[PDB]
């Protein structure tokens, strides 16, 4: 738990989740509470991230996959280049890409295909901030899919 | 006594022996997927058009975009097929590919000319230059009539008369 904190109450404890909820609304629980929070019963939570490699020999290399809409999904091939593959790489933390492949030669597709198009200066944070044609709309085939390799 | 069947066409070149690759079938004219496609899958094209031997292979649509139904795709072929007929392919009307990424070819017949003098690749007051099998040359000076000083001109479009330089 990160040692910065504001003391807040903790409004409540105790959830419990049944199987596929939409909110955590729909889970039922112990009844509101005021009480002061002590400092350990605090709950800090690390979601997974928001961008995969996958079907790679190497597991930091391989197609890119990224959660969008709730579901996982590729990049295509159109106007990919190297520097693209500089910022998804730098994700992850790995060592700059060494090259870039195409057309889906490392695996084939899957998923439905979001991104398009992508343009990264190379300095961009992440793909999302990207500019690039967005929310699927780029029909292009799953043998487009795309994949890169990058230092460990 | 026969038209034959299928013709074979390079269009959007500037000459007749390069141009994105264009089908004949049926009545409509059709385009070929760039994927599984080489210089070795380009001899055939090469020679049925009486040009010779292919020097470049080009995909993803760089030499034009084609507008027709794709007709064949996924063609591998030995390289010594009389005609792209004989050549394997997946089956007629199989498109899987798309008007995005077209597959073009180079010959080795196919020309261009232009004028060089300095510091500007195209200048209408320079040298002359002959491109053959992707290599650029000259023409001699000898023996030159003023009239096909005329045709150079008007070629590359500097002017409707030119006169020789000698120097
Ligand atoms: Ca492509
Ligand atoms: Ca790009
Ligand atoms: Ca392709
Ligand atoms: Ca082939
Ligand atoms: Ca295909």
């Amino acid at each position: 738990s990160l040692d910065k904190a504001m003391s807040i109450p903790m409004w409540v404890d105790n959830v419990q989740c049944p199987k596929g909820p939409d909110t955590l609304w729909q889970c039922p629980s112990s009844p509101w509470e005021k009480r002061l929070a002590s400092p350990s019963e605090e709950t800090w939570i690390t979601c997974d991230n928001k961008i995969r490699l996958q079907e790679g020999p190497t597991s930091c290399s391989g197609r890119v996959e990224i959660w969008h809409g709730g579901s996982w999904g590729t990049v295509c091939d159109d106007s990919w280049d190297l520097d693209d593959a500089q910022v998804v790489c730098q994700q992850l933390g790995c060592g700059p890409a060494l090259k870039a492949f195409k057309e889906a030669e490392f695996g084939q597709g899957t998923g439905p295909i979001w991104l398009n198009e992508v343009k990264c200066k190379g300095n961009e944070s992440s793909l999302w901030d990207c500019p690039a044609r967005r929310w699927g709309h780029s029909e292009c085939g799953h043998k487009e899919d795309a994949a890169v390799n990058c230092t460990d | 006594a026969c038209i034959e069947s299928g013709q074979l066409r390079l269009v959007n070149g500037g000459g007749r022996c390069a141009g994105r690759v264009e089908i004949y079938h049926e009545g409509s004219w059709g385009t070929i997927c760039d994927d599984s496609w080489d210089l070795s899958d380009a001899h055939v094209v090469c020679r049925q058009l009486g040009c010779g031997e292919a020097i470049n292979a080009t995909g993803s649509a760089h030499f034009g975009e084609g507008t027709g139904p794709i007709w064949l795709d996924e063609m591998k072929c030995n390289g010594k097929e009389s005609r792209i007929w004989q050549c394997h392919s997946h089956g007629w009307g199989q498109q899987n590919c798309r008007h995005k990424e077209d597959a073009g070819v180079i010959c080795s017949e196919f020309m261009s000319l232009r004028l060089t003098s300095e510091a500007s690749r195209e200048a209408c007051a320079g040298r002359l230059e002959v491109f053959y099998n992707g290599a650029w040359g000259t023409v001699g000076k000898s023996s030159m009539s003023e009239t096909t000083v005329g045709v150079v001109c008007r070629q590359l479009g500097c002017a409707d008369k030119g006169k020789i330089n000698p120097a």
